[PDB]
Order: structure tokens, then C-alpha cells, then sequence
């Protein structure tokens, strides 16, 4: 008999930054509109889709 | 004079079939209908 909220699990967006593959192969990733101290623990739990 | 509007990045699967594998599968039967929507929303953000 207590009150509990319901929230989005982790609805955001992934954008990939990358120079031309004719130049290099390194890639840096974005995580749209999410505090990524939350994904840093998430990769530890490997719960990232 | 307005110069820009709020940029939107709606997503097909997450909007239509919230975390439902069967729903996403039946959406795949609709072809690339919504990739057009994603591209158009990227476009509107770019023009803003
Ligand atoms: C998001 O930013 C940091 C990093 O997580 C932290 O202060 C908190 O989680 C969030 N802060 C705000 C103001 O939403």
C-alpha cells in the first residue's frame, strides 16, 4: 500500500562520430540526452541493448 | 521574425511498438516506410 512511480527504462539515441573511412577507422559515440554516468554503470551491468 | 523551431528525433520502433518483439517484426513487414520519416526529421533539424 505504497506509491511507486513508473519511468522510461532508457529511451534515447545513438549517434556515431567518425571521419571518412578513407582517412581512419577510429570512432567516437554519442548517447543522446542521457546522463552517461547511467550508461557507465549500464555497460558494467552489460544491460545496453 | 522566427528563425528556428524545436528539433525532433522521433523513432519508429520506440514510438510505435514499445519494446515488443512481435510488434517490431510486424512493423518490418511494412518495408522502409518509416526510414523516410527518420530521414525527413534529420533533414528538418539540419535546416533549422
Ligand atoms: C545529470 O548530470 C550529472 C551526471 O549524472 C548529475 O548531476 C545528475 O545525474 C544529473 N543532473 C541533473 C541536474 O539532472
Amino acid at each position: 500500500l505504497e506509491i511507486l512511480d513508473i519511468t522510461p527504462c532508457s529511451f534515447g539515441g545513438v549517434s556515431v562520430i567518425t571521419p571518412g573511412t578513407n582517412t581512419s577507422n577510429q570512432v567516437a559515440v554519442l548517447y543522446q540526452g542521457v546522463n552517461c554516468t547511467e550508461v557507465s554503470v549500464a555497460i558494467h551491468a552489460d544491460q545496453l541493448t | 521574425l522566427p528563425v528556428s523551431m524545436t528539433k525532433t528525433s522521433v523513432d519508429c520502433t520506440m514510438y510505435i511498438c514499445g519494446d515488443s518483439t512481435e510488434c517490431s517484426n510486424l512493423l518490418l513487414q511494412y518495408g522502409s516506410f518509416c526510414t523516410q520519416l527518420k530521414r525527413a526529421l534529420t533533414g528538418i533539424a539540419v535546416e533549422q
